[PDB]
């Protein structure tokens, strides 16, 4: 089992070469733009759920009131066997005539 | 193991388990360990503690029943499963000798190649491996390769017929549940004391005796003894109208039956359903049973009702070994201790299954079905065993 | 929702067991009006309840099976029909 990774394909087809030369519409992409307005910039700042769960809903600007809010941000089968029926009881207790000979 | 059959030469082999992982004493000691655990848990009050123990013992018994099939019998369950009497084994009953003997076989027997062909699809490749290595020592290539390719070529060959089975076990192998073995589930399986019993059954069956095996179990000829002592309220509560409304039945509930009445049941009627403690060795001892002829199938549903207690090196002892001597056709009794609700479920299942099936209904088939009624399907579901010859309705 | 409950084994056994309990009790809640010879209502749910089976280990699977026997009944266990397909699937899930 010589793992030489020897494969017959060690070149390229000229058909594939020209196909790559012409069809360059699969390697390019579109443009990723950044927030186009301020409101979207803000919502990218605070829209993350980590900030959504660590900030007031009604915006409070003063750090005093922000502290007033954020200080409230803090950090077997036994029950199933209760439904079972009462124990049962076990099915265990846990507790020739001599003949008449004819007289002589 | 000896598979004796008509027009069949004796096929006998060994199955040493002292070289494997689950030795033949490990199983027989785990059975006793589970029995002691059950006896200990029998007096627990906490529902949480009691139910934990039952559910921890059912798993162990389930493990054990499969050990017998996985470790002890090994590549020889085909010798227990009905052998294929079809003219299909013959193609190899001499083909796998002319090479197996050449590869190293010492004693080239010829029946071991026909007792296994039935259910050829059910034959497994690892089964084949042992069947090959043992049959073929020395040269390791042909030894397996030939047997494996030959058996593979013969797969899904045919379908099995009906052939009742009368397994005989010794003084210590009688208590292990050998009926639930995941190869003997569908087939009808009983257990007789010996072989002369099996043939005396035919003698009695030919001289117009043992009427049950001649006509059948009349569904209007059953006698029941329920709750001889006022201790089990759940039983009476469940089986009161069901055991009373039954057409043409008679029995006793609450009061301890008098000796005359119980002797009459086993002698005059055809079926004896016992619901109580033990086997009623208090109201009918083996002594009274031997002093009468048994014309009724015994369905005795109480703890260790069919258990031959091995009180030392001595052989078994119990009521079953004295019903069979009276001519009892079949004998259904539990092997280990049982509780109320599970064995009541088993009894209700079997009775409705057998007495609702209709005329000509094997009892063993509906037992194999009623085994799945108990909640713990391996600790109160695998207990009922059968002693005797197959019984049925008319 | 079953993938969310990863097997931390930190009492995740009780959570998934109490989850199955609720499923069973909801499945066998309302008997069917047509007749008791027909499947219990809301039984197709057990097919959904099957996705949570893998979360239990073997012992809890057996315990939930025994609690399933508290509403099944042997006759219904042996009852093999198309309307019982979901109950067969759930049983095979717990085995």
């Amino acid at each position: 089992k010589r793992k030489l990774i020897v494969d017959s394909v060690k070149e390229l087809d000229s058909k594939t070469i020209r196909a790559q030369l012409s069809d360059y519409s699969d390697i390019v992409t579109t443009l990723d733009l950044a927030p186009p307005t301020k409101k979207l910039m803000m919502w990218k700042e605070t829209g993350g759920v980590e900030k959504l769960f660590s900030l007031p809903a009604q915006p409070l600007w003063n750090n005093r009131l922000l502290k007033l809010f954020t200080r409230c941000l803090t950090p077997n089968l036994d029950e199933f066997l209760k439904e079972f029926e009462n124990p049962e009881v076990p099915r265990e207790d846990q507790q020739e005539e001599p003949s008449r000979l004819q007289e002589s | 193991l000896t598979r004796l059959e008509k027009d069949s030469p004796p096929v006998s082999v060994q199955i040493p388990t002292g070289q494997n992982k689950l030795h033949l004493r490990s199983v027989l000691n785990e059975f006793d360990a589970i029995q002691k655990a059950q006896k200990e848990n029998s007096s627990c009050t906490d529902k949480r503690e009691w139910w934990t123990g039952r559910l921890a013992l059912d798993h162990r018994m389930e493990v054990l029943i499969a050990s017998l099939e996985k470790s002890v019998l090994g590549c020889w369950k085909g010798l227990l499963l009905p052998s294929s009497e079809e003219p299909g084994p013959a193609q190899e009953a001499s083909r796998l000798q002319e090479l197996l003997q050449d590869c190293g076989w010492k004693y080239p027997d010829r029946t071991l190649l026909k007792i296994m062909l039935s259910g050829a699809g059910a034959l497994t490749p690892q089964d084949i491996q042992a069947l090959a290595y043992g049959l073929c020592p020395t040269q390791p290539e042909r030894a397996q390769e030939l047997l494996n390719e030959a058996v593979g070529r013969l797969q899904g060959l045919t379908v099995p017929s009906n052939s009742h089975l009368v397994l005989v076990l010794d003084k210590d192998l009688q208590k292990l549940p050998w009926e639930s073995m995941p190869s003997l589930q569908a087939l009808p399986v009983t257990r007789l004391p010996s072989f002369r019993f099996l043939l005396s059954y035919s003698i009695i069956k030919e001289y117009g005796a043992s009427p049950v095996l001649s006509q059948g179990v009349d569904p209007r000829s059953t006698f029941y003894v329920l709750n001889p002592h006022n201790n089990l309220s759940s039983t009476e509560e469940q089986f009161r109208a069901n055991f009373s409304s039954e057409a043409g039945w008679r029995g006793v509930v609450g009061e301890v039956p008098r000796p005359e009445q119980v002797q009459e049941a086993l002698t005059k009627h055809d079926l004896y359903i016992y619901a109580g403690h033990g086997a009623g060795a208090r109201f009918l001892d083996g002594q009274a049973v031997l002093r009468l002829s048994c014309r009724a199938v015994a369905l005795l549903f109480g703890s260790s009702s069919a258990a031959l207690a091995v009180h030392g090196n001595l052989e078994g002892a119990g009521i079953v070994l004295k019903y069979i001597m009276a001519g009892c056709p079949l004998f259904l009794g539990n092997l280990w201790d049982v509780t109320d609700r599970d064995i009541d479920r088993y009894t209700e299942a079997l009775l409705q299954g057998w007495l609702g099936a209709g005329p000509g209904a094997p009892l063993l088939y509906y037992v194999n079905q009623a085994r799945q009624a108990p909640r713990l399907k391996y600790l109160i579901g695998a207990a009922p065993i059968a002693y005797g010859l197959p019984v049925s309705l008319r | 929702f079953a993938l969310t409950f990863g097997l931390d084994q930190l009492k995740t056994r009780e959570a998934i067991a109490m989850l199955h309990k609720d499923g069973i009790e909801f499945a066998f809640k309302e008997p069917n009006p047509q007749g008791e010879s027909h499947p219990p209502l809301n039984l197709a749910f057990l097919d959904i309840l099957s996705e949570f089976s893998s979360k239990l280990l073997r012992q809890d699977k057996r315990t939930v099976y025994v609690y399933l026997e508290k509403f099944m009944t042997f006759q219904m266990s042996l009852r093999r029909e198309d309307v019982w397909l979901p109950l067969m699937s759930y049983r095979n899930s717990l085995l």
